[PDB]
RNA sequence: GCGCUACACUGACGGAGCCAGCGAGUCUAACCUUGGCCGAGAGGUCUUGGUAAUCUUGGAAACUCCGUCGUGCUGGGGAUAGAGCAUUGUAAUUAUUGCUCUUCAACGAGGAAUUCCUAGUAAGCGCAAGUCAUCAGCUUGCGUUGAUUACGUCCCUGCC
């Protein structure tokens, strides 16, 4: 006895990624390769890959951390300011539409759920689903 | 990149004892990109035992 | 992982569209020495293409040149979604197109002299070698 | 030789058509502009274009109109009318075409001098 | 004249940690938009809530992470360019902005000058408002990291 908090930001990130890289079930929406994520990054994602499997376990450990918010909120967080460039550097809010994607398939097994008042709740699975995963990421750090 | 910049590298970086990527462009000079590579390969008992983090320095040494 | 054991097949200048390459520079520009293209529609060139993003410019079998002269110059159909776009409607010939390395150079060319022809504003004012934006430029 | 078909699109329908037709065909800017702020632009000028195109003779060009409507549109009917404009003190004429189509009116008349 | 980025490894690129505060906001109509999809992206949209400690909105950047780059005007510099693709705008031409990829301009710490500053103070990393259909390299306001140096004179200027 052991949590999802005793364990780190990127461990958990990276060994729930390589759990989400190899399922299978994950859905992998048509614009997640390509498009530019965020207007003010030039360069979308390094990787081009399965930050979709680096994106399904942020969003996922973010929910659960707290009670609920999302699409206009991972709107706000997930971006930066802005290179302007001459002009004097300014927040921009991503594209609603990849995780408006992962929210709807997360949805799909019984990881992310609908919080009542409504938007992304984790369920009841899912938590279950990151406490036997906090507990296999927790002995890569033991 | 051709075959007598590796086995210089690896004959010249066991007991060599302070390295980095600033220390392979100014001794074995063309490159860096690659560098962070044929240093880290492997880490056969006979390469580099370091005291280095993240990214962002990575300050590596000697096996022994 | 290593030192990689680049054989002369490393061959150490390169030539892509007439227009130099150099030969042991990390790729997606070496595709950006060029006009009309842009580390954008070069890493689609390359994630539509087999290829590496992290080789050099030498480097290239020639089946990833050919194939990386080629989707290039084609827009639609290795999806090339079209907003990602500069000819942007011809609107003289529609169409979806690039304009490339030698031809951004006389299409920059043959799109000022259609408002030329004219006598209006958005071309008069690239005429007086003065600028149409709307600004006051005077210190520059 | 090869005529100028406006976006060959195959002049032919590009020399004498709709307001539905070419009200598309624009680049974005105009979609904002033959639907926004629409009535009152032509309450009487492609009603003194058609009084003009149509009381000459055609091929002597017609008795130049009067007007400051600068803020006009350049349509496929509009194609050889004569046109004469306010840059705010006198009428400038202008030749009128077939490749000035999708182009600002009174950009053309010139105002402010340079030097 | 007022100003932005930079002459680096005390940094540039990247994953992986991943953090506030000042606001604002739609009504007689289109202000904020998520969510869930479509787009490499820029975005598109279905649809959603919200006249707001009630929604977008608890996730901003300097950074710790883990490293590649190795003294190569570079993997500092991002000038100027070629096209396309988008997102507004009756009008995009003297490309309003954005993306997509390549062209890879000076400058290798700034002379005679000359400013502003004694404590969360100097300064840098952001952002919300003021424009506004948009276009900030400005105006205002805030915090998050945050020290040197005095804490005194009339040499000067200036004015009493």
């Amino acid at each position: 006895g052991v949590s999802v908090r005793d364990v780190a930001a990127q461990d958990f990130i990276n060994a729930y990624a390589s759990f989400l890289q190899r399922q299978g079930k994950l859905e992998v929406p048509g614009y997640v390769d390509i498009v530019k994520t965020s207007s003010g990054n030039e360069m979308p994602p390094q990787d081009a890959e399965g930050w979709f499997y680096k994106r399904a376990a942020s969003v996922a450990r973010h929910i659960y951390m707290r009670k609920q918010v999302g699409v206009g909120k991972l709107n706000k967080l997930y971006g930066g300011a802005k290179s302007r460039g001459v002009r004097p550097y300014k927040h921009i809010d991503a594209s609603g539409s990849i995780n408006r994607k992962v929210l709807q398939a997360l949805e799909k097994i019984g990881i992310v759920e609908i919080s009542p008042k409504g938007g992304r709740r984790i369920s009841e699975n899912g938590q279950r689903d990151l406490d036997r995963i906090a507990a296999q990421t927790l002995e890569e750090d033991e | 990149l051709d075959q007598e910049k590796y086995d210089r590298i690896l004959k010249e970086v066991p007991t060599y004892r302070y390295v980095s990527v600033s220390v392979l462009v100014d001794r074995l000079k063309i490159g860096g990109s690659l560098a962070r590579i044929a240093l880290r390969h492997l880490e056969k008992e006979g390469i580099i035992k370091p005291v280095s983090k993240h990214s962002k320095q990575a300050i590596y040494t000697r096996a022994t | 992982s290593l030192v990689v054991q680049e054989q002369g097949s490393f061959q150490h200048i390169l030539r892509l569209l007439n227009t130099n390459v150099d030969g042991n520079i990390k790729i997606v520009y070496a595709l950006t020495t060029i006009k009309g293209v842009g580390r954008r529609y070069s890493n689609l060139v390359c994630k539509k293409a087999d290829v590496d993003l992290h080789k050099r410019a030498g480097e290239l079998t020639q089946e990833e040149l050919e194939r990386i002269v080629q989707i290039m110059q084609n827009p639609t159909h290795y999806k090339i979604p079209a907003w990602f776009l500069n000819r942007q409607n011809d609107i003289t010939d529609g169409k979806d197109y690039h304009t490339l390395a030698n031809n951004v150079e006389s299409k920059l060319r043959d799109d000022l002299e259609r408002l030329k022809k004219i006598r209006a504003h958005r071309g008069i004012r690239h005429f007086w070698g003065l600028r149409v934006r709307g600004q006051h430029t005077k210190t520059t | 030789f090869k005529t100028h078909s406006y976006r060959g699109v195959d002049l032919e329908k590009l020399l004498e058509m709709s307001t539905e037709d070419f009200v598309k065909l624009a680049p974005a800017r105009v979609r904002r502009r033959f639907a926004r702020g629409m009535t009152s632009k032509p309450a009487g000028f492609m009603k003194k274009l058609r009084a003009a195109k149509l009381a000459a003779p055609e091929n002597e060009k017609p008795a130049p109109v009067r007007t400051h409507m600068r803020n006009m549109i350049i349509v496929p009917e509009m194609i050889g009318s004569v046109v004469g404009i306010y840059n705010g003190k006198a009428f400038n004429q202008v030749e009128i075409r077939p490749e000035m189509l999708g182009h600002y009116l009174g950009e053309f008349s010139i105002t402010y001098t340079p030097v």
